[PDB]
RNA sequence: UUUCUCGU
């Protein structure tokens, strides 16, 4: 039949109504809260709370709790209790300290084959080999009592978890009953429920499976910070600049958590309030440590108040809910005795503490926000949050909104001059005065100090024609998603259990159901798009050109609780599938064509963003204000005033207008599992639905994530009011809910004046000016969102000042473990999201060594103690991973399994290895190719246990471990299929069964399959040719010898089968696929064998990649004199490939390449690197030179003189790829019939027409100039911006040496990964030797240098077989450009 | 051409004290009619008369005094106190000041309390 | 100073010609689109008239 | 001369687009659920009208 | 030199109809077939401006 | 167990 999947991490919402219900139920009254949840739950309950309560130990609790020997209590009392466990006992405990103690040695193992390699290639200086992790193991050898502490909660937790999940996967309805794993506790775990129980301490509760997940994950969370520090701590004690940048003895930590628990229990689920503000609070400390007096002070004393309100606020609202109640004996005397502030208090002053008065410290405390917890979101309390903000009227001054509309149209002028070098066309040319007039005949725009408020006024009132155009085809990439929606008005009680609903609803339903379609009957975006059968793909375009979105009978708003969301509230809402299409389009047009003139949107890193923007006296300021509530504060007469503009500009009635147009007269509702609204006798909709707490009507304002945009940019025009009334400069950097403000302004300084106490003035006067003008246009921002600031500028949660930046490492990398960022319980996808969650420890903190056990501890945990407990299948990877290991161990010379298991995880994962992340990426992000990397990688581990030096290139050995590896990598079967469609799916791809298949190649088929019976027409045909067209679009261009994979991949781009298998592969994604359409969340049997038998596939590949007899039986092995790894490299790919020639794919890799030297010599030929900063220890500290971003060279092309803005962006990009298909297939025999064919296939134009507006390029090589979307576009350094500031960088000797052998001619090598290598080297050094050097040299080995001259293409595209790709997914293609569209391309 | 030029500073009055009353203008949002049951039109007037609607409870609101003050363009307290040089502190953030800044005097680093 | 004086009552009337539009967009609300005259205060598009058009020759 | 005239024949336009409003804005506010069937209709005619002059010429 | 003084003066008077539209439209909207057919007559005359301006381009594309 | 839930 079908299985049950439960996730391992909550990935979603503890929700209060849900544990209100169950408890409730239980119990028999009210538990969490006296609202309608508990009454319907009592009065008609559902099946699984039939079935939780119904077992023989869950009615001996009640009875026990019933006879007053246990009394009730909270999820916070017991996730209190559990984080202070104070039950465990000699055994399990000396049980837990071996356990941790052999995962720290193996990891320390394992990262010594690592560090062996960095150090020997590097030429600096029994199993570990290496001194420094000798030392560093013999520091680590007792882990302290707090860490096994942590450490053992978290395995039997863990235990607890898989355990339920494999049970659960056994057979369906299980409920795990545990009290033994847990010393003293007791729990009666369930997918619907968790009930625990305290025979010790007398108390019980009614908890959910997200609460018992989020438990799980805070105990993880502590365990990955303790972890984190204690390597720090221990690598700081052998070298001061090797580990963290942090410091932490975590005897501090550990209080602060057990602290933060009693807090949370004595406030109870309202306690989460209190800890929302310890991430202002550490801001408060940072602010107290760099700002001036003024600053710091006033943000300290309004964050006083804004706690201590939050806890007043927290106290009243626990004290009101408890109140009628079961739980009303459980309030703690001392939040009425007040003695909290004692306990808060202490709570402070070790946040103080931990920080140490150390920048550093403070920026990376910021994963306590996350640690904590995350409350129960009551529904009801937030909504009617939202209501009484909404539903109230706002009164602006008809100036005021003509000031935001004059500057939204000023923004518009602006950015159309600036973008197409002419103002728009206007109705309203009469409006003008002379001067404005005039302005518009000379097409040009005066500056904001030349403008003034009369020129804002006269500007409001403005109509335009049409510049931008409505994409006629609906976007099919744009509308499928994996997400929910809502169903309609009529259906909205189909989201509500049938129990909840009354007997006169429940038949409406019925009645209605055989009504309405199979399509808008779901609730998922797959299933509507694909069940909706009459679905017309000229839809979206009519609806919108017709408004029939307006006044719809059917539409009605449901909104749920956030995910794994600590800020109370902040509830998002889902709608109906056909004002999603129109809301998702509003969006989607806003951003494609308005925010180009907005830049400061911020679309997008942060430490480039923040770059770019870094990038008698003037005095300057800073204001960061929060935005997350602004949505609610846009009537129609603020937001519509501007959105009248981008109408008119599309040319379209109540486009980017339909929120305040539809959603005034539509009632939201609240939609959950157990959150139903009251409703009555013979009443059956919502329009005459009395509204109470669960539901309201008559909005009045914006919804969260709709509009966003259209609201940011709205903003950005206030603030460039707010410039123009003030007469200073903004340099504003929104983005998402957090606003950061850059105010400059010159004064005369009066005399006996610093710097100093005049920004603070500017300040003031700005945040009373910004206040005033936010007040008249109706947001009612308080302190509590705004402050200022001088030198400090944060955004996106981030800390720095004077450029140099201060991570949240510890915060990115705190849950991480065995089944992380996964779906059905993937090994592969695990090791990859493991791999790239820890580098952020290297990438942002600048340890290599921390990242690379840390994620070494994982890795080990993952393979040997995690494998056996798989939830799908039981032992069968781990069977496999034995084999492997088995094979390994005879493959090559190593004496133990453990040794075996340490090559397999130092080994690259690209030959079905276990290492996620290579060595390049510990230099450089981005690589050109990834097949020599993973073999650069593979010969730097096996240096391990094959003694070389690696400074003298590759000499001969006479271990033959090495040249056996390589040998047996050259030699093999070829099995070519689908060789060209698989280079143009990945143009890295090896086929021919020699690398690790994704998930999506395998889940194609059956994604195919599924697709092809489906009532949608598009998606069936696509479906049903989809064989023949993989078959067909295999086969064009197999005619061609030099077979290029980028240009490939623009074939296959230009080609509508990329959207196609875009849809595809975004299906195979999803959890179930064949169960799609079946309406059940239950994956099935195929799926889950076919996972497993691809699974098993993928983890016994290093036994195909490597066969013990090396494939050819002789003594002729490879032979490693004057080898070359780009060569060998290529000649795999070729014979993988089957290929005679594989070209522009095959670059050096510049680890292997580029040889290190710290003193020059006779001869440099080498890329020269210093640091300017004068000083051993240069990290964290910004130097005098530019950060090294590291883009790519710049291709030279001649933009073509035509309107731009008449063509969509789906038409500009194909017209983008047709230009770059005759760049690199100039040289074609078929050339002009191809492309003639192909533009009048795709396009409305023949390419004589199209030539004209293709940018034709001027670069004569393809292989160093080429834009593909698989090519890499930047090269950065693995160190942060800030970090390459420090050096200085020259290229000239290897310019001279490169000209004399093989001048005037393109090579494969790229130099921005050489820079990048250079700096995240010397910062390698830096860490290794405690100094950074004063000056190194890169000298290249010529031998991997290759000259990619751009070749001449013999062969002939099957025209036959394109026509044929085309006409089959004809229901692909973007808007062909018509007649009436391309004659206006030429005018002005 | 004088008469002409007298004769158009009447016009121009007139149009100057048109542009004030455009200026004084007020517009408020089109809020749910009162006891709900329909949508109040996006209603404009004269700006003192929707000060009086507003102290008549004409229209609904939750912010009266300082609509009040914003409608009328003068400083309110509540604006003061959120744009204040120097912001004081509630007893509660008092008294938290005063243990945060303060020697531990009672010690109480225990869990067994609170 | 005719000329001048004559400019500056084209500045005023074009501020009235602002603000009176800005009222006449803001006046609309989803009380207009829910009677349905917000198409009439605003005025016919260019989507609209082309699907006018297009039902002409249809 | 001919500047005042064009400056003159500029300000009917305006004072003319002025009317304009202030008349969308009269019959939009008053009348209580009573012209708003007025300029339904009218729009009904207004459509039936330019979709016959469409096809006229 | 009276065409520009009768100019005047019907501008005078359209301004001063204007601000009795303005007194009468605070006055109603704090608390007609003629004016609802001009207005009709502004947004067909517009549309009308607006769908020539489009079928120029249609002629253009017809050549 | 109105597809456990899973927005932009």
């Amino acid at each position: 039949a079908n299985v049950y999947l439960t996730d391992s991490y909550l990935k979603g919402v503890i929700s209060f109504s849900e544990c209100n219900a169950l408890g409730s139920y239980i119990f028999n009254g009210p538990y969490l809260k006296n609202d309608y949840t508990n009454l319907i739950s009592r009065q008609n309950p559902l099946i699984e709370h039939m079935n939780l309560k119904k077992l023989n130990i869950t009615q001996s609790l009640i009875s026990k709790y019933h006879k007053g020997e246990i009394k009730l209590e909270e999820p916070t009392y017991f996730q209190s209790l559990l984080m202070t466990y104070k039950s465990m006992t000699s055994s399990e405990q000396i049980a837990t300290t071996n356990l941790l103690k052999k995962i720290i040695r193996r990891a320390i193992e394992i990262s010594d084959v690592k560090v062996y390699a960095i150090l020997n290639k590097l030429g600096l200086k029994d199993t570990i080999k290496t001194t420094l992790l000798k030392k560093l193991m013999c520091s680590m050898q007792h882990p302290p009592s707090w860490l096994i502490h942590w450490f053992n909660l978290y395995t039997k937790l863990n235990n607890i978890l898989t355990q339920y999940r494999s049970n659960e996967v056994k057979n369906h309805g299980f409920t795990l009953i545990d009290n033994q794993t847990l010393s003293g506790f007791q729990f009666i775990l369930n997918q619907y429920g968790c009930i625990v129980y305290h025979k010790e301490l007398k108390r019980i509760t009614v908890t959910t499976y997200n609460q018992f997940l989020t438990w799980k994950d805070i105990s993880l969370s502590r365990l990955n910070v303790c972890l984190i520090t204690w390597i720090s701590n221990c690598l700081n004690t052998l070298n001061k600049s090797l580990g963290l940048r942090c410091g932490f003895n975590n005897v501090i930590l550990t209080q602060l958590f057990l602290y933060g628990d009693c807090i949370l229990k004595l406030f109870h689920n309202e306690g989460f309030y209190i800890i929302k503000e310890v991430e202002g609070f550490i801001m408060s400390l940072i602010l107290n440590i760099t700002e001036e007096d003024q600053f710091r002070k006033r943000f300290y004393n309004s964050m006083l108040n804004n706690i201590t309100d939050a806890a007043n606020k927290a106290q009243k609202n626990l004290l009101s809910r408890v109140c009628h109640t079961l739980l009303d004996k459980t309030v703690s005397d001392n939040i009425i005795n007040g003695r909290w502030i004692i306990l808060l208090s202490k709570f402070l002053k070790l946040i103080k503490l931990a920080g140490d008065n150390n920048l550093n410290n403070l920026s990376e405390l910021y994963f306590l926000f996350r640690i904590f917890g995350h409350p129960m979101v009551d529904e009801r309390q937030a909504m009617d949050a939202v209501k009484i903000n909404c539903n109230e009227t706002k009164f602006y001054l008809l100036s005021s909104l003509s000031m935001l509309r004059g500057a939204f149209i000023y923004r518009i002028i602006k950015g159309f001059v600036n973008n197409y070098n002419r103002w728009p066309t206007l109705r309203n040319a009469i409006v003008l005065p002379l001067r404005w007039l005039t302005y518009y005949k000379l097409n040009t725009y005066p500056s904001l100090l030349e403008l003034t408020e009369r020129d804002l006024i006269v500007l409001s009132g403005l109509r335009f024609y049409r510049e931008f155009r409505l994409p006629k085809k609906v976007d099919l990439e744009m509308i499928i998603n994996d997400k929910a929606i809502s169903p309609p008005k009529n259906l909205i009680w189909t989201s509500f259990p049938r129990n909840y609903m009354p007997s006169h609803i429940q038949n409406y339903i019925e009645h209605e159901k055989l009504k309405f379609s199979e399509s808008d009957k779901s609730r998922r975006v797959l299933e509507y798009y694909l069940r909706d059968n009459k679905f017309n793909e000229c839809d979206l375009y009519n609806c919108v050109v017709n408004q029939s979105y307006l006044n719809n009978p059917n539409h009605v708003v449901s909104l749920t609780g956030k995910e794994r969301e600590l800020s109370v509230g902040r509830m998002f809402a889902m709608q109906p599938g056909m004002f999603r299409q129109v809301q998702i389009l509003a969006e989607k047009m806003i951003a494609e064509n308005i925010l180009q003139f907005f830049p400061e949107s911020l679309t997008r890193e942060l430490q480039k963003i923040l770059e770019l923007k870094a990038g008698n006296y003037i005095s300057k300021c800073s204001i960061i204000t929060d935005l997350s509530k602004f949505n609610q504060a846009f009537r129609y007469e603020t937001s519509c005033i501007c959105s009248d503009v981008l109408d008119e500009l599309h040319g379209v009635q109540s486009l980017f207008s339909w929120l305040h147009l539809t959603i005034p007269h539509v009632t939201i509702i609240c939609t959950y599992r157990h959150a139903p609204p009251y409703i009555g006798d013979h009443i059956v909709d919502l329009n005459n639905v009395d509204e109470q707490s669960g539901l309201y009507r008559y909005h009045m304002g914006g919804i969260e994530g709709w509009c966003q945009k259209l609201w940011t940019i709205e903003a950005i025009s206030l603030l460039d009011l707010i410039s123009l009334k003030g007469k200073f400069s903004i340099t504003a950097l929104i983005n998402g809910d957090n606003q950061s403000i850059d105010i400059s302004k010159p004064i005369r300084l009066m005399e006996g004046q610093t710097h100093a106490q005049a920004d603070y003035l500017l300040a003031l006067n700005s945040l009373k000016l910004l206040y005033k003008e936010y007040a008249g246009i109706g947001h009612k921002l308080k302190g509590t969102e705004t402050y200022i600031s001088r030198d400090m500028q944060f955004m996106s949660k981030t800390i720095q000042h004077n450029g140099v930046y201060y991570p949240a490492s510890i915060k990115k990398v705190l849950r991480v473990g065995p089944w992380i960022n996964t779906i059905l319980d993937d090994f592969k996808v695990s090791l990859e999201s493991i791999g790239s969650l820890t580098q952020e420890l290297e990438y942002r903190g600048e340890s290599l060594l921390c990242s690379l056990i840390f994620r070494n501890v994982w890795l080990y945990n993952q393979i040997a103690l995690q494998l056996k407990n798989h939830a799908l299948c039981n032992n069968k990877l781990y069977l496999d991973i034995l084999k492997v290991l088995k094979h390994l161990k005879t493959f090559f010379n190593l004496d133990n399994i453990d040794t075996a298991l340490t090559l397999y995880m130092n080994l690259p994962m690209l030959f079905g290895g276990g290492d996620p992340n290579l060595l390049y990426r510990s230099f450089y992000r981005r690589t050109p190719d990834f097949l020599t990397e993973a073999i650069v990688h593979s010969v730097f581990i096996l240096s391990y246990y094959t003694n070389h030096d690696l400074k003298d290139k590759l000499q001969d050995l006479s271990d033959d471990r090495l040249n056996k590896f390589l040998t047996c990598i050259i030699t093999f079967d070829k099995n070519p299929n689908a060789e060209f469609v698989t280079l143009m799916r990945d143009p890295q791809a090896l086929g021919s069964e020699r690398q690790a298949k994704i998930t999506s190649e395998i889940n194609r088929l059956a994604v195919t399959e599924v697709l092809s019976t489906a009532p949608n027409k598009i998606f069936s045909k696509s479906a049903q040719h989809y064989t023949t067209t993989e078959i067909d679009l295999n086969d064009i261009m197999q005619n061609i010898e030099p077979t290029y994979p980028h240009g490939l991949r623009v074939v296959y781009e230009s080609l509508p089968f990329y959207k196609a298998e875009k849809i595809v592969n975004l299906i195979s994604g999803t959890k179930s696929i064949t169960n799609i359409l079946e309406k059940t969340s239950a994956i099935d049997l195929t799926d889950i064998d076919r996972a497993t038998e691809m699974m098993r596939k993928n983890i016994t590949l290093l036994i195909r990649i490597l066969p013990l007899d090396c494939n050819r039986d002789k003594r002729e092995i490879l032979s490693m004199e004057n080898l070359s790894i780009t060569e060998l490299s290529k000649y795999v790919r070729e014979r993988s490939w089957s290929l005679s020639n594989i070209v522009g794919v095959t670059s050096p890799s510049i680890m292997y390449t580029m040889d290190i030297k710290y003193t020059t010599s006779t001869i440099s030929s080498g890329i020269i690197i210093e640091k300017y900063n004068v000083n051993s220890l240069t990290r964290g500290e910004r130097g005098p030179t530019k950060p090294w971003v590291g883009s790519s060279t710049q291709e030279k092309k001649t933009m073509p003189v035509y309107n731009r803005q008449v063509l969509t962006k789906k038409q500009r990009d194909q017209i983008d790829l047709l230009a770059k298909l005759d760049w690199v297939y100039a040289s074609i025999d078929n050339k002009d019939e191809f492309m003639e064919e192909l533009s009048i296939g795709t396009l409305g134009l023949t390419y004589e027409k199209a030539k004209k507006l293709f940018p034709q390029y001027l670069s004569v090589n393809y292989l160093h100039r080429l834009t593909v979307s698989s090519r890499p576009c930047e090269f950065p350094a693995s160190i942060p911006a800030y970090r390459t500031t420090n050096y200085h960088f020259d290229t000239s000797p290897i310019n001279r040496i490169l000209t004399e052998k093989y001048g005037d001619e393109d090579i494969d090598i790229v130099f921005q990964n050489c820079i990048s290598f250079g700096l995240s080297l010397m910062s390698v050094v830096e860490q290794f030797t405690n100094v950074c050097p004063n000056r190194i040299i890169l000298i290249p080995k010529l031998n991997e240098i290759h000259l990619m001259k751009p070749p001449i293409f013999t062969g002939d595209v099957d025209i036959h077989k394109l026509k044929q790709v085309i006409q089959k997914q004809h229901m692909f293609l973007p808007d062909k450009i018509s007649l009436t569209q391309y004659v206006e391309l030429f005018l002005s | 051409n004088d008469n002409i030029t007298a004769r158009l500073d009447r016009i121009d009055e007139k149009l100057s004290e048109i542009l004030g009353m455009l200026h004084t203008l007020v517009v408020a949002s089109a809020g749910p009619t009162s006891a709900r049951d329909g949508i109040r039109d996006a209603m404009v007037g004269l700006r003192e008369e929707m000060i009086e609607k507003i102290r008549t409870e004409a229209l609904m609101t939750n912010d009266r005094l300082e609509a009040m003050a914003r409608l009328r363009n003068e400083e309110s307290e509540k604006m003061a106190k959120d744009t204040s040089d120097e912001v004081s502190l509630n007893p509660t953030s008092e008294k938290l000041n005063n243990l945060l800044e303060g020697n531990d005097s009672d010690n109480d680093l225990s869990l067994e309390d609170f | 100073n005719i000329t001048a004086r004559l400019d500056r009552i084209d500045e005023k009337l074009s501020e009235i010609l602002g603000m009176l539009h800005t009222l006449v967009v803001a006046s609309a609300g989803p009380t207009s689109a829910r009677d349905g005259i917000r198409d009439a205060m605003v005025g016919l598009r260019e989507e609209m008239i082309e699907k006018i058009r297009t039902e002409a020759l249809m």
